[PDB]
RNA sequence: CGACUCUUAGCGGUGGAUCACUCGGCUCGUGCGUCGAUGAAGAACGCAGCUAGCUGCGAGAAUUAAUGUGAAUUGCAGGACACAUUGAUCAUCGACACUUCGAACGCACUUGCGGCCCCGGGUUCCUCCCGGGGCUACGCCUGUCUGAGCGUCGCU
RNA sequence: CACGAUCCUUCUGACCUUUUGGGUUUUAAGCAGGAGGUGUCAGAAAAGUUACCACAGGGAUAACUGGCUUGUGGCGGCCAAGCGUUCAUAGCGACGUCGCUUUUUGAUCCUUCGAUGUCGGCUCUUCCUAUCAUUGUGAAGCAGAAUUCACCAAGCGUUGGAUUGUUCACCCACUAAUAGGGAACGUGAGCUGGGUUUAGACCGUCGUGAGACAGGUUAGUUUUACCCUACUGAUGAUGUGUUGUUGCCAUGGUAAUCCUGCUCAGUACGAGAGGAACCGCAGGUUCAGACAUUUGGUGUAUGUGCUUGGCUGAGGAGCCAAUGGG
RNA sequence: AAGCAUCGCGAAGGCCCGCGGCGGGUGUUGACGCGAUGUGAUUUCUGCCCAGUGCUCUGAAUGUCAAAGUGAAGAAAUUCAAUGAAGCGCGGGUAAACGGCGGGAGUAACUAUGACUCUCUUAAGGUAGCCAAAUGCCUCGUCAUCUAAUUAGUGACGCGCAUGAAUGGAUGAACGAGAUUCCCACUGUCCCUACCUACUAUCCAGCGAAACCACAGCCAAGGGAACGGGCUUGGCGGAAUCAGCGGGGAAAGAAGACCCUGUUGAGCUUGACUCUAGUCUGGCACGGUGAAGAGACAUGUUUUUUCACUGACCCGGUGAGGCGG
RNA sequence: CCUCUGGCAUGUUGGAACAAUGUAGGUAAGGGAAGUCGGCAAGCCGGAUCCGUAACUUCGGGAUAAGGAUUGGCUCUAAGG
RNA sequence: UGGAGCCGCCGCAGGUGCAGAUCUUGGUGGUAGUAGCAAAUAUUCAAACGAGAACUUUGAAGGCCGAAGUGGAGAAGGGUUCCAUGUGAACAGCAGUUGAACAUGGGUCAGUCGGUCCUGAGAGAUGGGCGAGCGCCGUUCCGAAGGGACGGGCGAUGGCCUC
RNA sequence: GGCCCGUCUCGCCCGCCGCGCCGGGGAGGUGGAGCACGAGCGCACGUGUUAGGACCCGAAAGAUGGUGAACUAUGCCUGGGCAGGGCGAAGCCAGAGGAAACUCUGGUGGAGGUCCGUAGCGGUCCUGACGUGCAAAUCGGUCGUCCGACCUGGGUAUAGGGGCGAAAGACUAAUCGAACCAUCUAGUAGCUGGUUCCCUCCGAAGUUUCCCUCAGGAUAGCUGGCGCUCUCGCACACGCAGUUU
RNA sequence: ACCCACCCGACCCGUCUUGAAACACGGACCAAGGAGUCUAACACGUGCGCGAGUCGGGGGCUCGCACGAAAGCCGCCGUGG
RNA sequence: UAAGGCUAAAUACCGGCACGAGACCGAUAGUCAACAAGUACCGUAAGGGAAAGUUGAAAAGAACUUUGAAGAGAGAGUUCA
RNA sequence: CGCGACCUCAGAUCAGACGUGGCGACCCGCUGAAUUUAAGCAUAUUAGUCAGCGGAGGAGAAGAAACUAACCAGGAUUCCCUCAGUAACGGCGAGUGAACAGGGAAGAGCCCAGCGCCGAAUCCCCGCCCCGCGGCGGGGCGCGGGACAUGUGGCGUACGGAA
């Protein structure tokens, strides 16, 4: 019968992502000659607190290496960033916290976050709240590096990439209990329309695979294709092994 | 015309 | 017989059938076969001595001019006119005119903001200020001017 | 009796026809006979569900009532083998048999599907008798007491509660007795809505599932009378010349009920245990018809005090607070 | 709903929109995130079953498997051959995936039950718990308790028609216009009704509707489409009205929601029949350069394998600001 | 709940009665849920001060638990800047 | 009665005959002078006007709303309802001497109160893309997307070509 | 009996520019909507049967293209709103005890999807009023909530097999298990209902076989109408029967 | 034919139905409207014309059509059916 | 003789302008519309969508008297009525 | 590091033109259902039909054979009669369904590219004069611009054409 929630978060409009209030987009600095060859130093004026993100962002202000105008950035404060400190980044930056250099010349070891998956992408990886990446090992040849992300997947990319030394501020934000429905409700208003969720069980049989029965009970198996047209791909998808 | 009956309430009901 | 009720008739009411009319339709046929940036169709707002509606017209607004016609128009006024005079009234319509939206055109739809040339007050080009006029849509064609390119060459 | 049309397919058959401007050869199409099947067998190619439901209709068809029927249920005979210490028949009654009843349930499908409101309870009237009690009596295996059996008989009665939606059931208590039934399984414009029987939901079982369940659970709109009649009361009506009076009475209706105590009497009767009755007297129940002297209830005589908050400057006299409160 | 627990996804990605686009939402995002499910605070637990249906993992070792391409004979339409993708099959994993979780016999020096033993059988055979519960047919189960009396309530029992573990089991303070049961108090709920007040109803002035209506309107019985106002046979019948009343008009209402028929429909479902967007795979096309080599056939051809390259094509960044020599 | 400022004419009419049924309010002897499916409905309770407060509990609660006492008027006293 | 057309015969032609269709449109009954004009405590006395007063107005008294108002001002919506004079046909479910009715006239004055300007969520042209197509997407994305400014120079005119 | 065309069976002869896998006949069966001294064509009227809106009125549906979020659902932007009490969380102070750890006592403090309770928002029960209403959902009392997943104005977004949904198939302008408006559309109906003057004559059937047939058709039957061919009461009859012999 | 009396007879129509006065439905009353049409195709019957033919269309020739969008005629008279 | 192009005529015509006619309809008919009709009115909007003709030849449309607050009457008069 | 050709591209309120919307009976191009019929239904049918979008004209479209035929042959298109409810299609069911010939209405035929020849022999726009001017044209005269050899004009196009 009925499209299912689900279907019609795509179209948007409802389910579009609340976004007046947030600072700005929370990348890394852009490549140029700066950045290539040496380091570009550069202030962190404040840090910030951005709505629906865990982790917080500073506003660090470098100068633009070819007009005379002060630029600004924000980044994703790395854990131990504060107000009126230096940060520098660069080839010939230093593996200090809070001081993005490229994962080629960082050692094996190196934690590191806001990480570039694609070099010059403005940092794309590991960049949540207490999250980070770890640089494996290097392959100088092919100019190639081996990153650990926060999923445990081990992941391939090109030395010339760069990350931010460091955690990511804002650790163990999820150790909290939320207790009240309303806590949960003030967290995801700042976010988008996905909050209070039904279960497709509780659904009559037109809005969900899952509804209908005079027993809230599914009735076939919770497990599914992923090659399964959008509207029955339900439940647990191209589940591998489904229990505890 | 006048309401009479509700919609629900079916008169002569005899099932 | 008394009142009431029923029936029938007379007259009267209520109601608007029937009949009789018909500046309206419906159908068939004939001829022509024409809209619009030179601003259409449509919409709006206006316009009469007394006029609300319909119709008619556009700030020259129940019409101007011209031509034909030849004494009205008429609800009441008032008037005109010498109806032996371009001359009332109608008709025709070739000249003139034709508010604002609208393809809708300076940009916007508040009826709001503008730019650029010329003119009058205002100055004595002092720019202001006010008023008036004329331009200021997109697309595309032919030409025109100014240009761009480590596009292809030449001469220096 | 042991079987199958068109269309399609397949095979077989002839020096066969056509395969299109002509000719050769493949191919295809024809013609004629078999075979491949339609078992819903004169021959569509086809799964559920709906309580979220809809439309056209149907009393050609169910779920009430009411009809017929009466198997089944209930009630009642005949016969008499037995029981009854003895004795078929006081009271019973086998094996058989004949009936009635429509307060059971079935059969049935006549009536109603442009709808006859679907269980119970409450309330109220009336009718029946197949009589529990009460009146009058016949019987006994009736000494008395208690008693069953039968007759006239439906006048009068036939209750209060616990559980349950219940009908039904059971138990407590009282009683004279706690008999049974009918009236559209009396009675929803009388109520109620607890239950069945929409929609929400829960559980179990069943179903892959949507969903299902005379399986359980909880929540869930009960409309209209002013018409006619009926009944209740209320004015009136024709007659008698008019009016009043005091009256008669046709017809309708109708009412009383049952119990206890005392006495008879510890008497009859009885071995005793136990244990009556008639006439009297004193009272009570249920019902009926009145009434307010008394007791009680009401009370806005807004009667008279008392009191809260406010308001007429205060006193006094009052008012307001949907009847200020008492 | 927090809490718990699964699942997909490292971005040319997951999930999703869109007729189409170098389109769009999540995303001003990056796993302490986004998306998809279940369960439902805490406490305490969460047994066994991968046989079935799902999901998923691997894959020349391999059954089938289309179009193209390759060979074959044929005069050609062609037919035949080999070749062979996903998917099925084959083989593992998975139950906080859908779900599922037994039946006989005999046995203890009174009897009874049966610890114990014997079989037959499944993928295991219901574990912890819990119970005649909102789940128990029989059923008003049995025992206790609560009452003078209890198809009710509570506590036990368990044999459980048909309880049971995130289809969550067991618990549980606080809370609940939630469902029951009892007690205290309180009461016209009742015995059993009464009186009082206001607004109505009532009568008048003024004003003034509607529904409904074949004709109408007293009964008994009869017969009748098997319950008559009318018909038959009886009883009977007296103008015009008022306030009431709910017996009857099988009163009004709405072309019965029930039920059945119709070759009438819709909503939903799936192992119905027929399709389809999407998605997965294969072919041809845009589609190029070089290197190496390798088989297969033949005595050059085809198949190409792998590794580079960059010029198409794609992606990212930037105010295209220092690129390679 | 009563009043001033300001605002109204009782909500589309009046009059006369004071029957039954109603709608909305009250009160009831003795009993006290015997009523009913069921305490439905109404009634009890109620403010403050002072005492006093159980089971159970996630130790927070439960809790106005429950259960008691007092409360006016007047005339003083003491205590707080 | 009515006041202008109409008929017989022979042929032809039809939108040719009504009691029903819960028929269609219009009209009228009985019901019926009936149901009814019962939510939110409330009225009374005098005078005036007037044909006429339960209801208008004035005065007096008694009442209510009781500053979370039945008071005083706005928003949206209405659109002349505002104010005055006159009318008593209709309407205002009795009445009316009254009214938001009807008929005549009147009435809204801004540099400062608001629109107007800004951006908000969003909407939406161009470039570009898609699109059989009306178009759609898209809003910074596949753009040669700035017409402005200062200072200098050179030219031209307009002016006591001085400045 | 005969003839023609198909078809079979059997048989014996003819023909010539081309002698042949040529052509032509015969006899006897058998298929044909055939011939056998023609009856059609045109026009008109009637009845019947169809195809069409098709006697009239009637669905539930289906499709195409548009209008709506002024109600309500949810997101976003910008504004406005929420007495008086109770309980008394962290933090802080003092004092007392403790040898230390720290503990007690009295305060202060004012936490909370905290309690009562107004406005606001809601809508439990009376199964109260009303039920041709004040009202196409209102009124009274009684209730739930009242600093938060709170209430609310304006602006803006999402549109019909679509939206939105703390999920009731709820809501989407009194409409929702698929909105409204116009068209396709006079949609189809084996089913309800209706179907208009007079007289005269005749006058049925509910059975047959077949049918996705059993509320319908087909086919026989039963009816009517039109006729024709003959017959003879015109002293001069053959045939037939719901009999009997 | 208007009214009234009396005796006898006599239920309300329409409709579906085996069966309706029905406790079956439709119907308060009156007016006007209101449902077997037209086209095409077939069939049989009947009337008329011609008859191994028949035919008329379509076209053409004759008029501005008053009556005419008729009527008449055509080696088209028969392409053709 | 394809992969390029132009071309009058007979043919179409429920819109338009301007005419003519009818075995049509005759105000519930005929167009929704004989009339101030796509009007009034309704609906947020798309859209829906009416009713409604007739004095008489001529206004000669009732001067004047009188009752009444008036509406309404009674006489008088106009008209063939 | 200039200046100059061209090529491809920009910008102009540059000079002068055109297109945009409406109407929509008829016409051309797409798009395209479902009621419906089949007594069910899915192919079929309804139907290349309604709705949707586009573009016209007084008509449009079509049109001078890559045609019919198979004859002793006809000879663009369109229209009428006929072919014909035929050949054919089709759950070969329901249903659908043309064409050629024949007779009429009308009647009309042509032009390029190419291949070639001819001093680009051609075109557009400027500016001055004479006429003409309410459908911007003729004639003349300008070392006045441009278009054009990446091809303009005359001859010529299958019926043959050129010399
Ligand atoms: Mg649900
Ligand atoms: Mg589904
Ligand atoms: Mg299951
Ligand atoms: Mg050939
Ligand atoms: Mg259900
Ligand atoms: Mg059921
Ligand atoms: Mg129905
Ligand atoms: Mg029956
Ligand atoms: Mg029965
Ligand atoms: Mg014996
Ligand atoms: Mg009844
Ligand atoms: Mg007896
Ligand atoms: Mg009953
Ligand atoms: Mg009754
Ligand atoms: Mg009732
Ligand atoms: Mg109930
Ligand atoms: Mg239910
Ligand atoms: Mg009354
Ligand atoms: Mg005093
Ligand atoms: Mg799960
Ligand atoms: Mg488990
Ligand atoms: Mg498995
Ligand atoms: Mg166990
Ligand atoms: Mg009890
Ligand atoms: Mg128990
Ligand atoms: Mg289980
Ligand atoms: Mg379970
Ligand atoms: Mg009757
Ligand atoms: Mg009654
Ligand atoms: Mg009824
Ligand atoms: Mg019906
Ligand atoms: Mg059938
Ligand atoms: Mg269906
Ligand atoms: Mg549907
Ligand atoms: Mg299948
Ligand atoms: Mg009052
Ligand atoms: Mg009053
Ligand atoms: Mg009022
Ligand atoms: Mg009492
Ligand atoms: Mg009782
Ligand atoms: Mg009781
Ligand atoms: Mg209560
Ligand atoms: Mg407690
Ligand atoms: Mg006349
Ligand atoms: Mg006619
Ligand atoms: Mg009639
Ligand atoms: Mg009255
Ligand atoms: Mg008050
Ligand atoms: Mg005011
Ligand atoms: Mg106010
Ligand atoms: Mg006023
Ligand atoms: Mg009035
Ligand atoms: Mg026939
Ligand atoms: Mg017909
Ligand atoms: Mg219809
Ligand atoms: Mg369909
Ligand atoms: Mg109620
Ligand atoms: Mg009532
Ligand atoms: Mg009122
Ligand atoms: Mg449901
Ligand atoms: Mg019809
Ligand atoms: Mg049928
Ligand atoms: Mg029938
Ligand atoms: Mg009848
Ligand atoms: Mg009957
Ligand atoms: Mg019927
Ligand atoms: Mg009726
Ligand atoms: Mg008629
Ligand atoms: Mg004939
Ligand atoms: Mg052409
Ligand atoms: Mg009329
Ligand atoms: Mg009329
Ligand atoms: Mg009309
Ligand atoms: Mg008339
Ligand atoms: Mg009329
Ligand atoms: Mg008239
Ligand atoms: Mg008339
Ligand atoms: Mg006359
Ligand atoms: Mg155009
Ligand atoms: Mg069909
Ligand atoms: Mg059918
Ligand atoms: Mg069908
Ligand atoms: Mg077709
Ligand atoms: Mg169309
Ligand atoms: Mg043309
Ligand atoms: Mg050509
Ligand atoms: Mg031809
Ligand atoms: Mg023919
Ligand atoms: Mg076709
Ligand atoms: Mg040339």
């Amino acid at each position: 019968g009925r499209v299912i929630r689900g279907q019609r978060k795509g179209a948007g409009s409802v389910f579009r992502a609340h976004v007046k209030h947030r600072k700005g987009a929370a990348r890394l600095r852009a490549v140029d000659f700066a950045e290539r060859h040496g380091y570009i130093k550069g202030i962190v004026k404040d840090i910030i607190h951005d709505p629906g993100r865990g982790a917080p962002l500073a506003k660090v202000v470098f100068r633009d290496p070819y007009r005379f105008k002060k630029r600004t950035e924000l980044f994703i404060a790395a854990e131990g960033i504060h107000t009126g400190q230096f940060v520098y980044c660069g080839k010939k930056a230093q593996l200090n916290i809070g001081n993005v250099l490229p994962v080629g010349t960082m050692p094996e070891g190196t934690i590191v976050c806001c990480l570039e998956e694609k070099p010059g992408d403005r940092g794309k990886l590991a960049r949540a709240s207490g999250n980070y990446a770890t640089v494996i090992s290097h392959n100088p040849e092919t100019k190639k590096t081996r990153v650990k992300l926060p999923s445990g997947s081990k992941k391939v990319i090109s030395s010339a990439n760069r990350a931010v030394v460091g955690v990511v501020a804002g650790g163990g934000r999820i150790d909290k209990p939320i207790l009240k429905a309303g806590r949960a409700y003030h967290k995801y208003k700042a976010k988008r329309n996905c909050w209070p969720r039904v279960r497709g069980v509780a659904m009559n049989p037109v809005e969900h695979p899952f509804g209908g029965g005079n027993h809230q009970h599914i009735g076939k198996p919770s497990t599914i294709r992923r090659d399964a047209p959008a509207g029955r791909k339900v439940g647990l998808i191209a589940a591998r092994r489904t229990g505890r | 015309g006048m309401w009479r009956f509700y919609t629900e309430d079916s008169p002569g009901l005899k099932v």
